């Protein structure tokens, strides 16, 4: 009874810089997860995992 | 070529689409690669806007993995800054 679902943490992306690159790949993933429905449409499917 | 027909039959590929070309860079390359080759084509198309997969989606994603494999991981400004930081001088050695 020790994992933390938490569901804000009060860090934003703007806090994170100097690497706008893996910025917007990260992006890219976490909008194909939110908004996998219009993009399954294509058939665009997000990875499970990211290292 | 099979396998691209096989892992890239439900998308919208457009006129301009063939891997015939494309074979000598996938050389070594399975299934499982070539699947995500059409993936990531697929979101390379859609980061643009493009409705279909055009040859130069493909063409730029498989420029994309080559280049993130020496470590330079850069967009289009910081490429070009960084080019014209260089003087002209020591770039027509290289060109040369």
């Amino acid at each position: 009874k020790f994992i933390s679902a938490e569901e804000k943490t009060g860090v934003t992306f703007d806090d994170f810089a100097g690497q706008e690159y893996i910025k917007r790949e990260l992006q890219e993933i976490v909008r194909i997860l939110k908004n996998d429905e219009e993009f399954q449409n294509k058939g665009i499917y997000c990875p499970k995992g990211v290292l | 070529v099979q396998i691209f027909g096989v892992h890239s039959a439900g998308k919208n590929l457009a006129e301009d689409i063939d891997f015939g070309k494309l074979v000598f860079r996938t050389v070594g390359f399975s299934g499982a690669d070539i699947r995500n080759l059409v993936n990531e084509a697929a979101i390379m198309s859609v980061r643009k806007g493009r409705s279909y997969i055009y040859q130069q989606d493909i063409v730029d994603v498989l420029d994309k993995q080559l280049l993130e494999g020496m470590g330079v991981l850069l967009t289009e400004e910081e490429q070009q800054k960084c080019e014209q930081s260089v003087s002209y001088e020591k770039k027509r050695l290289l060109a040369v």
